[PDB]
RNA sequence: AAAGACCAGGC
DNA sequence: CAAGTACTTACGCCTGGTCATT
C-alpha cells in the first residue's frame, strides 16, 4: 500500500515479476537490489475514502481553549467527565457533521466519536 | 397642493412611539425567538 | 480607392497645425504637441538616413536608421504597440 | 467659538450668561442647577450654554499679529 | 479585589490611559522614528562598500547623523526651521543627513592610506511632524502656541513644498510565510507560495511557488487523482519538478528527500500522493546533473556545464528562499523549508488543512511611513553609491585623485524623497507609470475628524476596477483592527479602510533575543535532529524562518507568554501562536502587524484588579501609565493571527461569571467593544441601533462636516478652509469622543429637529431650516481661500515683478479693476474684493509688459483677511492672500445628521411661519418623516430623545454603543419626569393659521452638522464662453466657464425621443460649428481663400466644383487625424 | 496661463 | 484541427487640489 525503499541506495522500489520463480519482487531501478514481497498489493485506490478521522486527531488539541467541552460524556478509558469536542475540520465534511471527542487531563489523550 | 395644505392641519411625524410595541408583543417576540433558538439547537444536536 | 502599394508608407502626411497645437507660453515660448515632437523625431531620423544613403553608410547603420524610422512612424500612428518600447516625451511619459 | 448671543431657537440672550455659568459651575452647582439659576427655563436656551465650547480661550493663547 | 458593577468606569479609565500615553497618530510617529533611528543606519551600513580599481580605492559609510531640521538660505547660514515657516514659505520640513566616510587607498606600496571624510552631507530627509526628530517634540502647549502650532494638532504628516502630506499605510501579503491557495481553473490544482525577504535587509521579495499539476496527465505518467508536484523558482523560465530541486541541494537518496517532505512514513496516503513526483525525477540521480537541469532552463542557458551549474547554485542560494538563508552551507535549512512547503501542499491536497483564506488579515502586513520610506531610501542610496562609483571610475582612469564631496550628489536623496512624498508616485521619477500611486496624499484639513481619519488610514493596493467582491468585503478578522463602518463609497469601497481606535501597528524588533532564548531554553535546531523525530515535535517559526523543533510545546508557550507579559526578552509587540492541531508555533517580530490591547483572563477572572484602576484614577502625581499597566501583565497586545488561538470575553460582568456555561476557558477579555469602531464612526450616537450602511454614510459625511479644523487657522494660509462660527459639542455624546478631541473642536451644532411634514419643502431628503435661527448665527461659516503668487526670473531679460500695472504700460490687460492694489501690487487686508477684481498685481517684462496678475474666482464677493510676503526657497518674492466670505446657510446648502440623514435646505421659513410648541420652541430644522422608516435610522430618534432629556436635565447624555444601561424606556421615563411626553412628542401649533396640528410632532435637540457642499460652490451657467484650443468645444469645468457635457447616454435618450433637431443643435450648434470646403471630384477638403474667392483643390487642379459642408470641428479633426494615418475619408456630396 | 497624470469627493 | 498564444473591453456626469513640463 505504501512505499518500500531499497536497502542500498534508498531509492524507491518498483514492483516486478520473478518469471523463473513466479513471485512478486520489489526491484530497484537505481541499482540491482531485488526483494521478496509479502503484501501482494501494488496499488490501492480508495475512491470512497471511508477514512476514520480518529487516527488524524492529535490529543494535544485537548488543551485548546477555543474548543468546546462537555462534562456529560465521560471518557471510556479513564472515566474523566470533561471532554473536548469538535467537528471533522477537514475534507469530506460537506456531508458529515459528526462530533469527535478528545478526553482531557494530561496523559490520557483518548479520542472517540459518538 | 390641496393635500399638502390639508396636511398643514393634520400633520405627520415619526418617532420612538411608533417603534415601540406593547409589552405583550415584546413578550411574544422574545418567546418566538427563544423557541426558534431551541429548535435550531435541537437541529444542531440531531445533526451531531 | 486603395492599392496595396499605397499601404506602405512612402510619403508621411504631416498633419496641419490645428491637429497639433502650438500653445503660446506667455508670448515668450511655444510648447508643441506630442505629434509635433514625434514628427521632429521622424524628420531627424529620415534626414539622417537620407544623408547616410548619400554618403555610403555601412549597411548596418542603414539598418538601425531604418529600424528607428519605422518605429517612429508606427509610434506616431500607434503607441500601444505590444512587444515594442513605448514612445516617451523628453521626460518619462508615453506619447498620445 | 465665542458664546452665541441670542439663542437660536427662541431668541433669549444667552451671551451674557456664560461667565456666570462658569463661575456657578466652578463654585458649587450642578449644570442643571446653574442653568436654572441663570433663568434658562426652556431647553433650547439650555442647549446654548450647556453644549458650548469656548474656543476663544484657545484662540487667545496665540500671540497677536501685532503688539 | 475585583471590578463588578463598577466596570463601566474601570474600562474607560484604562482606555483613557491608553489614549493618554499612546495617542491617535502613534503608528505614524513610531514607524518614522524607527525608520530614522534604525532603518536609515542599517540601510547605509549594509550597502556594499565602494571598490574601485592599478591602485585600489575603498569607500565605507560608517554611521549616520540626522540633525534637526534647518533652512539654508541664499547666504547658506543655517537656521532652525519651525513648521509654520515651512507651511507659509512653501518650504520643506526636512533635516540634513550626515554620514562618516572612510576612504582607504592602496597604492601597491604596502602602505594603504585611510582618509576620513567626517559628517558628509548627502541629503535631507523630510521629518514627520511631532516625531522624535521634529522641533515640536516634547514641547508643552504653551511652547507650541508660541510657535503658532495647535497643541491638538496630531502630527504625523510631512511638509513638502509647503503642502502637508500623509503617508497611507499600504497593505501587502505577509512575507516569510507559506500560503496554500487553489486557483479556479489553472493548470495547477493547489499552489503553495512563499514570499521571502531577508529580514527586509535587501530586495523587495523573491517568491517561490510549489504547485500540483492538476489532474490532466502528461500523456503517460499521471494516472491517478492529480499529482506531479512541480516548483516554480525565481529567475527560471519554466517549472522545475520538486524532486530535482531537492536533489540539487545535495540530497540524492529518495529516502532523504521523503524525510524532508513526509515527516512520518507510517502514513501511506502522503507517500501515495508524492510517489509520481518521484517517478518524474527518476531520470535525474546526481547533484550536478540536477543543477544542470535547473540551470539550462534559466534566463539564458550557459554555453558550458560549469556556467550553468554556477548560475543554478546562485539562484538556489541567493534568490530562491533568501529568508531561510543566503550564506553557503544553508542548503539543509532550505531543504527542510522546501519540504515544509511541499508538506503544506500535500496536506491541502489530502484535505487535512484548510486552504489559506485570501483576505485573512493575519496574512496582511501594513507598511507605514517607516517601511515605505525605507523602500525608497534603499533605492536612492543605491543610486547615490552608483553615481559616486561612476564619478570615481571616470576620475581614476586619469589617476590623479578623487574627492567624495564633489562626487556625492545630495540631490539624489533629497529630491527623490521630496518627489515621492509630493507627487504620490512611489519610486523613481523616471518610472512614474510603473510606480505605485495614491500613497502620500495631501492631509485634508476640512474637519479635525478628517485629519485624524487621514492620518490613520490603510490602502489595499489592489486595483479599484476589480469586479470581484471578495477583496472588498469586511472580513471577520477586521474585528477591533479596522472600523467595520468607515469605508469610502464608490469604486474604492472596502479597499480604503480606517483603523479601529485601539489598533496599534507593530514597529519592528530584531528577533535576536527570541532566538537566543529558544536555543538556551531547550529547542533542537534543524541541523542537529534526526528527521524521524520531527513527526511528534512542534515546529518553532521565528519571523517565518523555521528555527527548529521542540518536544514540550505547552511549556514553551506558557514560558513565552510569561516573558512577553513581563517584557524582558520578548517585547510586547511580538506575537506568539500555537497551532495546536498542526503542531506549529509561530513567533512574529515583523513590523507591520496589526494588534489590539486585550485584557488578560486567568482562570475565570480578570488580572485587572481594583488596584490598577485605583492607581490610574490617581494617574497624575503617581507616574502610573498605560505602559505600567502592560508591564504588570494585565493587558496584552493580540495581533490578528494570535486572535485565532484566543477565546475572548466581550464584557467581564456577563461572561466570566458562572451561569449556564458557554465557555469556561477564556484567555482574554475586551476593554470595551466600542473600540471596534474607528475615529469617524465613533461620533455616531447610538450607532448600534442604526442600519450599518447609514453608519458608513455618516463615516463618510463626518470628514465633510464643518467646524474649527485646527485652533491656529489664523496663521495657516491654506486653500479651502471652512471655519464654522458657533460649533457646539453634542448633547448626546459617545465616550470615545473624549479621545478624538471632538469636544474641543466640534463640527456641528445642536438643532431642535422636528420630524414633521410641514409644507412639503422637506420632501425626499430635503430639510426646512428656520430663517430666524440662520439669522441669529445658526450654522454660519467662513470660507477662507488662499491665493499664492511667485515672482520669478525665467529669461535673460524676462522678469516677473509685483507692481501695479498702469493703464498703458502692459500690453496684456483685463477688464478688471486695478484700483484696489497698492504700490506693491498687493491689496491691503480689509479691501472688499468682488469677483474678477485683481488680488496680486503682477506683470512680465516681454522681450512692453504683459500682465499676469491673479483675479478671484467668479461670484465670490469676499473680504481680504491677511496678506503675507516672504521669500520662497529660491529667494524670490512670494505672496499669499487669504479672502474670507461669510457663507450664511441658504436653501441650496447641505446639512447632515450624525446618522446618514442628509439633505439640502429646502426652504427657510421665518420663526412665525415655523410651528411652535405651547412653550415657544420652534424647530430650527424640520426633517422629513419619510426619510426614517425605509433606511431604519433609529439612532436619530433615540438621539433626539436623549437630547431632550439631556438638555432638560442638564448633563450631556451618553450614547456609547453597547451600554446595556441606557434603554429607550429608561430615557422615556426620564423624559416624562420633566413634563414632556415619554416618546418625545410635543403638541405643535401651525404658524400660519394658529391651529394645533392634529398629529403630534416628534421634536428633539439633534446634533446636525453643516457640510462643505454649498450651492454657491456648485451653481454654473454657460452661454457662449471659452473653447478648447484643440477641439474648439466649450471647456471642461465650472472654473473655466465651461459647459455641461452632452454624453452618449443623453444622445441615446434624445434619439428615443425622436428629437433630431434638438440633438443636432446640442451636438452641432451649441458646441463647435464649422464650415469646410470639399472638392466634389475627391472628398478631400479644398483650399478656400474666401476673401479672394479662389477655392482651389490641389490634387485634381479643380477650381470650380467645390461645395461647402457644415460639419462639427470635432469631425474635421477626426477626418484630418485619419488623413495623418493615411486614411482618406472622402466626403462626397453627389 | 495650457493640457497631461494623480488624488480626494458629490449624485 | 486541434492544441496552443494575444487583443480588446469593462456606467454617466460633476467638484476641488497637487504636481511636473511647457
Ligand atoms: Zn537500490
Ligand atoms: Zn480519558
Ligand atoms: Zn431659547
Ligand atoms: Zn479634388
Amino acid at each position: 500500500v505504501g512505499i518500500r525503499f531499497c536497502q542500498e541506495c534508498n531509492n524507491m522500489l518498483y514492483p516486478k515479476e520473478d518469471k523463473e520463480n513466479r513471485i512478486l519482487l520489489y526491484a530497484c531501478r537505481n541499482c540491482d537490489y531485488q526483494q521478496e514481497a509479502d503484501n501482494s498489493c501494488i496499488y490501492v485506490n480508495k475512491i470512497t475514502h471511508e477514512v476514520d478521522e480518529l487516527t488524524q486527531i492529535i490529543a494535544d488539541v485537548s488543551q485548546d481553549p477555543t474548543l468546546p467541552r462537555t462534562e456529560d460524556h465521560p471518557c471510556q478509558k479513564c472515566g474523566h467527565k470533561e471532554a473536548v469536542f469538535f467537528q471533522s475540520h477537514s475534507a469530506r465534511a460537506e456531508d458529515a457533521m459528526r462530533l469527535y471527542y478528545v478526553c482531557t487531563a494530561p496523559h490520557c489523550g483518548h479520542r472517540w466519536t459518538e | 397642493t390641496v393635500i399638502n395644505n390639508w396636511l398643514l392641519i393634520e400633520g405627520h411625524t415619526i418617532g420612538i412611539g411608533d417603534s415601540i410595541a406593547d409589552s405583550k408583543t415584546y413578550q411574544d417576540i422574545q418567546n418566538t425567538i427563544k423557541k426558534a433558538k431551541q429548535d435550531v439547537i435541537e437541529v444542531i444536536e440531531k445533526a451531531h | 480607392y486603395a492599392r496595396p502599394e499605397w499601404m506602405i508608407v512612402t510619403v508621411l502626411p504631416v498633419p496641419p497645425l490645428s491637429v497639433r497645437p502650438a500653445v503660446v507660453m506667455q508670448g515668450s515660448a511655444r510648447n508643441q504637441d506630442d505629434l509635433t515632437h514625434k514628427l521632429a523625431d521622424i524628420v531627424k531620423i529620415n534626414n539622417q538616413l537620407r544623408r547616410n544613403e548619400q554618403n555610403g553608410a555601412a549597411a548596418h547603420v542603414i539598418a538601425e536608421d531604418v529600424k528607428l524610422l519605422q518605429f517612429h512612424v508606427a509610434t506616431m500612428v500607434d503607441n500601444e504597440l505590444p512587444g515594442l518600447p513605448r514612445a516617451m516625451q523628453k521626460s518619462g511619459r508615453p506619447l498620445k | 467659538m465665542i458664546i452665541p448671543v441670542r439663542c437660536f431657537t427662541c431668541g433669549k440672550i444667552v451671551g451674557n450668561k456664560w461667565e456666570a455659568y462658569l463661575g456657578l459651575l466652578q463654585a458649587e452647582y450642578t449644570e442643571g442647577d446653574a442653568l436654572d439659576a441663570l433663568g434658562l427655563k426652556r431647553y433650547c436656551c439650555r442647549r446654548m450654554l450647556l453644549a458650548h465650547v469656548d474656543l476663544i480661550e484657545k484662540l487667545l493663547n496665540y500671540a497677536p499679529l501685532e503688539k | 479585589e475585583i471590578t463588578p458593577d463598577l466596570w463601566q468606569e474601570a474600562c474607560w479609565i484604562v482606555i483613557s490611559s491608553y489614549f493618554d500615553e499612546k495617542g491617535l497618530v502613534r503608528q505614524q510617529l513610531d514607524s518614522f522614528d524607527e525608520f530614522i533611528q534604525m532603518s536609515v543606519q542599517r540601510i547605509v551600513e549594509d550597502a556594499p562598500p565602494i571598490d574601485l580599481q592599478p591602485p585600489r580605492y575603498l569607500l565605507k559609510f560608517e554611521q549616520i547623523y540626522l540633525s534637526k531640521p534647518t533652512h539654508w538660505e541664499r547666504d547658506g547660514a543655517p537656521s532652525p526651521m519651525m513648521p509654520n515657516e515651512a507651511r507659509l514659505r512653501n518650504l520643506t520640513y526636512s533635516a540634513p543627513l550626515y554620514v562618516d566616510i572612510t576612504k582607504t587607498v592602496i597604492k601597491e606600496g604596502e602602505e594603504q592610506l585611510q582618509t576620513q571624510h567626517q559628517k558628509t552631507f548627502i541629503g535631507k530627509i523630510p521629518i514627520m511632524l511631532r516625531s522624535t526628530y521634529c522641533l515640536l517634540n516634547g514641547l508643552t502647549d504653551r511652547d507650541l502656541c508660541e510657535l503658532n502650532e495647535c497643541p491638538l494638532d496630531p502630527g504625523g504628516y510631512f511638509i513638502i513644498n509647503g503642502s502637508e502630506k500623509v503617508l497611507i499605510a499600504q497593505e501587502k501579503m505577509a512575507t516569510n510565510t507559506v500560503y496554500v491557495f487553489a486557483k479556479k481553473d489553472s493548470k495547477y490544482a493547489y499552489t503553495g507560495e512563499c514570499r521571502s525577504c531577508l529580514e527586509n535587509s535587501s530586495r523587495p521579495t523573491s517568491t517561490i511557488w510549489v504547485s500540483m499539476l492538476a489532474r490532466g496527465g502528461q500523456g503517460a505518467k499521471k494516472s491517478a487523482i492529480g499529482q506531479r508536484i512541480v516548483a516554480t523558482l525565481p529567475y527560471i523560465k519554466q517549472e522545475v519538478p520538486i524532486i530535482i530541486v531537492f536533489r540539487a541541494l545535495g540530497f540524492v537518496s529518495d529516502r532523504d528527500i521523503l524525510e524532508h517532505i513526509i515527516y512520518d512514513f507510517e502514513d501511506p496516503e502522503m507517500m501515495e500522493m508524492v510517489k509520481p513526483s518521484l517517478d518524474e525525477a527518476f531520470v535525474i540521480q546526481e547533484q550536478n546533473v540536477a543543477l544542470n537541469f535547473i540551470g539550462s532552463r534559466g534566463a539564458k542557458p550557459g554555453v558550458t556545464k560549469e556556467k550553468r551549474i554556477k548560475y543554478a547554485k546562485e539562484v538556489l542560494q541567493k534568490e530562491m528562499l533568501p529568508h531561510v538563508g543566503v550564506s553557503d552551507f544553508c542548503e539543509t535549512k532550505k531543504a527542510y523549508f522546501l519540504g515544509y512547503m511541499v508538506h503544506r501542499l500535500l496536506l491541502a491536497a489530502l484535505g487535512r488543512r484548510e486552504l489559506d483564506d485570501r483576505d485573512h488579515y493575519g496574512n496582511k502586513r501594513l507598511d507605514l511611513a517607516g517601511p515605505l520610506l525605507a523602500f525608497l531610501f534603499r533605492g536612492m542610496f543605491k543610486n547615490l553609491l552608483k553615481e559616486v562609483r561612476i564619478y570615481a571610475q571616470k576620475f581614476i582612469d586619469r589617476g590623479k585623485d578623487f574627492n567624495l564631496e564633489l562626487a556625492i550628489k545630495t540631490r539624489i536623496i533629497s529630491d527623490g524623497l521630496k518627489y515621492s512624498l509630493a507627487t504620490g508616485n512611489w519610486g523613481d521619477q523616471k518610472k512614474a507609470h510603473q510606480a505605485r500611486a495614491g500613497v502620500s496624499q495631501v492631509l485634508n484639513r476640512l474637519t479635525f475628524a478628517s485629519t485624524l481619519s487621514h492620518l490613520r488610514r490603510l490602502n489595499s493596493p489592489i486595483g479599484r476596477d476589480g469586479k470581484l467582491a471578495k477583496p472588498r468585503q469586511l472580513h471577520n478578522t477586521l474585528w477591533g483592527m479596522v472600523c467595520p463602518a468607515e469605508t469610502p463609497e464608490g469604486h474604492a469601497v472596502g479597499l480604503v479602510k480606517n483603523l479601529a481606535l485601539m489598533a496599534y501597528i507593530s514597529v519592528g524588533s530584531q528577533p535576536s533575543p527570541i532566538l537566543e532564548f529558544l536555543e538556551e531554553w531547550s529547542m533542537e535546531n534543524l541541523e542537529e535532529i534526526s528527521p524521524a523525530a520531527i513527526a511528534d515535535a512542534t515546529k518553532i517559526f521565528v519571523n517565518g524562518c523555521w528555527v527548529g523543533i521542540h518536544k514540550d510545546p505547552e511549556q514553551l508557550m506558557n514560558t513565552l507568554r510569561k516573558l512577553r507579559r513581563q517584557m524582558d526578552i520578548i517585547v510586547s509587540e511580538v506575537s506568539m501562536i500555537r497551532d495546536i492541531r498542526e503542531r506549529e508555533i509561530r513567533i512574529y517580530t515583523d513590523a507591520g502587524r496589526i494588534c489590539r490591547p486585550l485584557l488578560i483572563v486567568e482562570k475565570q477572572k480578570l488580572l485587572l484588579k481594583k488596584r490598577h484602576i485605583d492607581q490610574l484614577k490617581e494617574r497624575e502625581y503617581n507616574n502610573y501609565s498605560w505602559q505600567d499597566l502592560v508591564a504588570s501583565g494585565v493587558v496584552e497586545y493580540i495581533d490578528t493571527l494570535e486572535e485565532e488561538t484566543v477565546m475572548l470575553a466581550m464584557t467581564p460582568d456577563d461572561l466570566q461569571e458562572k451561569e449556564v456555561a458557554y465557555c469556561s476557558t477564556y484567555t482574554h477579555c475586551e476593554i470595551h467593544p466600542s473600540m471596534i469602531l474607528g475615529v469617524c464612526a465613533s461620533i455616531i450616537p447610538f450607532p448600534d441601533h442604526n442600519q450599518s450602511p447609514r453608519n458608513t454614510y455618516q463615516s463618510a459625511m463626518g470628514k465633510q462636516a464643518m467646524g474649527v479644523y485646527i485652533t491656529n487657522f489664523h496663521v495657516r494660509m491654506d486653500t479651502l478652509a471652512h471655519v464654522l462660527y458657533y460649533p457646539q459639542k453634542p448633547l448626546v455624546t459617545t465616550r470615545s469622543m473624549e479621545y478624538l478631541r471632538f469636544r474641543e473642536l466640534p463640527a456641528g451644532i445642536n438643532s431642535i429637529v422636528a420630524i414633521a411634514s410641514y409644507t412639503g419643502y422637506n420632501q425626499e431628503d430635503s430639510v426646512i431650516m428656520n430663517r430666524s435661527a440662520v439669522d441669529r448665527g445658526f450654522f454660519r461659516s467662513v470660507f477662507y481661500r488662499s491665493y499664492k503668487e511667485q515672482e520669478s526670473k525665467k529669461g535673460f531679460d524676462q522678469e516677473e515683478v509685483f507692481e501695479k500695472p498702469t493703464r498703458e504700460t502692459c500690453q496684456g490687460m483685463r477688464h478688471a479693476i486695478y484700483d484696489k492694489l497698492d504700490d506693491d501690487g498687493l491689496i491691503a487686508p480689509g479691501v472688499r474684493v468682488s469677483g474678477d477684481d485683481v488680488i496680486i498685481g503682477k506683470t512680465v517684462t516681454l522681450p512692453t509688459k504683459r500682465d499676469c496678475s491673479t483675479f478671484l474666482r467668479t461670484s465670490e464677493t469676499g473680504i481680504v483677511d491677511q496678506v503675507m510676503v516672504t521669500l520662497n526657497q529660491e529667494g524670490y518674492k512670494f505672496c499669499k492672500i487669504r479672502v474670507r466670505s461669510v457663507r450664511i446657510p441658504q436653501i441650496g446648502d447641505k446639512f447632515a445628521s450624525r446618522h446618514g440623514q442628509k439633505g439640502t435646505c429646502g426652504i427657510q421659513y421665518r420663526q412665525e411661519d415655523m410651528p411652535f410648541t405651547c412653550e415657544g420652541i420652534t424647530p430650527d430644522i424640520i426633517i422629513n418623516p419619510h426619510a426614517i422608516p425605509s433606511r431604519m435610522t433609529i439612532g436619530h430618534l433615540i438621539e433626539c430623545l436623549q437630547g431632550k432629556v439631556s438638555a432638560n436635565k442638564g448633563e450631556i447624555g451618553d450614547a456609547t454603543p453597547f451600554n446595556d444601561a441606557v434603554n429607550v424606556q429608561k430615557i422615556s421615563n426620564l423624559l416624562s419626569d420633566y413634563g414632556y411626553h415619554l416618546r418625545g412628542n410635543e403638541v405643535l401649533y401651525n404658524g400660519f393659521t394658529g391651529r394645533k396640528i392634529t398629529s403630534q410632532i416628534f421634536i428633539g435637540p439633534t446634533y446636525y452638522q453643516r457640510l462643505k457642499h454649498m450651492v454657491d460652490d456648485k451653481i454654473h451657467s454657460r452661454a457662449r464662453g471659452p473653447i478648447q484650443i484643440l477641439n474648439r468645444q466649450p471647456m471642461e469645468g465650472r472654473s473655466r466657464d465651461g459647459g455641461l457635457r452632452f454624453g452618449e447616454m443623453e444622445r441615446d435618450c434624445q434619439i428615443a425621443h425622436g428629437a433630431a433637431q434638438f440633438l443636432r443643435e446640442r451636438l452641432f450648434e451649441a458646441s463647435d460649428p464649422y464650415q469646410v470646403h470639399v472638392c466634389n471630384l475627391c472628398g478631400i477638403m479644398a483650399i478656400a481663400n474666401t476673401r479672394t474667392h479662389t477655392y482651389e483643390c490641389r490634387g485634381c487642379r479643380n477650381k470650380t466644383q467645390i461645395s461647402l459642408v457644415r460639419m462639427p470641428y470635432a469631425c474635421k479633426l477626426l477626418f484630418q487625424e485619419l488623413m495623418s494615418m493615411s486614411i482618406a475619408p472622402r466626403m462626397m456630396s453627389v
